[PDB]
């Protein structure tokens, strides 16, 4: 289904927002912009 | 100019054991030529990281260097905000071995970023999404709120930026005891979301749940911005 | 001497807690909590004036506030700002 | 007033890193008792079927606290 | 034609998350006396549990080895913890919703 490409786009979004929060609140010091 | 690198590269080698009058020379030499040629963005990156990792400069003189010599000669680099970002926060159970940087120095770095907001570089939109959430997360550090909230606000441009999960983060923090100013800073961010996406029931009723005297909000909306610093900066940016 | 603690300060330390439940305090109840904020502070000022490392929260379990130290962190999370939370975490 | 503010308030009427943290722990203890008391109060104000916590509920609950605990 | 760059991006986030766990987050746990891959899998499982919004995930799913993780999510304010049993379920806040 071409609507389940709208689902990987949504887990694409949460992994991204998840890492930012792990990195910041675990004192990571190599925070960048990953593709 | 090239002089501002033997300067900067020297401070890098300084430590305990250096003739402290040798130091004060190099600092004054820094205060001097920074006001003249201004600071080249890669130099500025090397400066800010020594400012956040070395012990051999009084912290209140660190603040002074940010308040009187952080004068960029153009647009800021993205690798520069990452260098600042990677030095903000609190020591955590995964990060106890970390060199952590005095909070006052931290917030002063932020206040400085507010002054040079117009020099921020262009972000790809994926990059803008990231940057928008970092500052919101950072916003929660009680001692960065005063100066983060302008950055989280000014980055709020399209109604894509304002989403529900950012709202509770904000609402949690406003209502949260153990924060003093957060209701002021929070309503602000909210009003900018209101002023941006339009109606949205969630936002408008959040603002109600946070009652602010209508006069802390007027002490929060107006910032003093140190005109002397932007004076010197306009001069630098004019020249080359 | 500022022994009676400000009403507006109470109405802030707790306004989230009240909203998060059912609690509707008129201004009259607010005064009542103020004078009681004294005898409740009165209580533990003689409870243990000894400031101990280990039994500090062990004292707190005895009071029926918590069951363990995990509960104390859940309290830190809801009463302290972010950066103190990371601190207290290592203290436990 | 915030929670750290409440910490120094408490200790000033009575009295280095490890002792700072306990001061904070103590400030959470005050609000923990205090909200136990307001929650006790709400239940006996809802026992009687009322909209609203009335003052007696408060001094009931506060002594209902210091007696048992 | 625009679909296999996002599925491309999707693996490059999964292994980025993985590489960050194996690389930084789990080593700074340093529990299980030295079981960095025995623990990474514990933790990796937990994150895909969170990311896929497994509703069966509860506080008891955290070993006393991995409980800081839980505390880290708690601090970051990016999970909701809710209890008929006296047990407590954990889900990620919603990052995709737009209303």
């Amino acid at each position: 289904t071409a609507g389940k490409q709208v689902e990987v786009e949504k887990e694409n979004e949460t992994i991204q927002e998840l890492m930012i929060a792990l990195q910041i609140h675990s004192g990571y010091t190599n925070i960048s912009y990953t593709i | 100019s090239l002089i501002l690198d033997d300067i900067i590269l020297s401070l890098t080698n300084a430590n305990e054991r250096t003739p402290p009058q040798a130091l004060k020379t190099t600092l004054s030499l820094l205060y001097e030529k920074s006001k003249q040629y201004g600071l080249s963005s890669p130099q500025l990156q090397a400066l800010v990281r020594l400012l956040c990792e070395t012990s051999i400069i009084d912290t209140v003189t660190k603040v002074y260097i940010v308040e009187n010599c952080f004068l960029p000669d153009g647009y800021l680099t993205k690798e520069l905000l990452l260098e600042i970002i990677n030095h903000l926060g609190t020591p955590t159970v995964f990060s106890r071995y970390r060199i952590q940087t005095p909070p006052v120095l931290q917030s002063a770095l932020c206040k400085w970023l507010v002054h040079v907001y117009f020099l921020f570089p262009v972000h790809s939109e994926r990059e803008h999404n990231i940057s928008s959430s970092i500052w919101l997360h950072l916003w929660q550090f009680s001692f960065l709120q005063k100066w983060i909230t302008p950055l989280v606000i000014w980055q709020a441009t399209t109604p894509v930026d304002v989403k529900p999960w950012k709202l509770s983060i904000i609402k949690r923090c406003a209502m949260h005891p153990g924060y003093r100013d957060a209701p002021g800073s929070a309503t602000l961010i909210l009003q900018r979301f209101q002023c941006l996406v339009g109606a949205s029931s969630q936002i408008t009723e959040s603002i109600i749940t946070i009652n602010c005297n209508r006069k802390t909000l007027k002490s929060h909306r107006n910032l003093k911005l140190d005109a002397h610093f932007l004076s010197i900066l306009k001069r630098i940016l004019s020249r080359a | 001497s500022i022994k009676p603690l400000q009403i507006m300060d109470l109405k802030h330390l707790t306004r989230q807690f009240l909203n998060e439940n059912r609690i509707i305090l008129p201004k009259q109840t607010w005064s009542t909590i103020q004078e009681e904020s004294l005898n409740i502070m009165d209580f533990l000022k003689q409870k243990i004036g000894t400031l101990q490392k280990q039994e500090l929260v062990d004292s707190f379990i005895d009071m029926g506030i918590i069951n363990n130290v995990d509960d104390m962190f859940e309290l830190a999370h809801e009463l302290l700002p972010l950066e103190l939370q990371s601190r207290i975490e290592s203290y436990l | 007033m915030d929670t750290e503010a409440l910490a120094n308030y408490l200790l000033r009427q009575l009295s280095s890193s490890q002792e700072y943290n306990k001061k904070l722990l103590l400030a959470c203890g005050f609000q923990a008792i205090l909200r136990k008391i307001l929650l006790d109060a709400r239940t006996r104000a809802t026992a009687e079927g009322l909209r609203e916590v009335y003052p007696y509920h408060i001094e009931a609950a506060t002594q209902a606290f210091l007696d048992s605990q | 034609a625009h679909i296999r760059t996002r599925k491309a991006r999707n693996k490059e986030l999964w292994d980025s998350l993985a590489d960050f766990l194996k690389g930084y987050l789990v080593p700074n746990l340093d529990d299980n006396d030295e079981s960095i891959d025995s623990l990474t899998n514990e933790v990796m499982l937990l994150m895909k549990r969170l990311i896929e919004h497994d509703l069966n995930l509860t506080l008891n799913d955290f070993s006393s080895k991995t409980i800081p993780i839980y505390r880290l999510l708690l601090r970051a304010n990016i999970i909701t913890v809710i209890e008929n049993p006296g047990t407590k379920y954990i889900k990620l806040i919603d990052f995709n919703e737009t209303s």
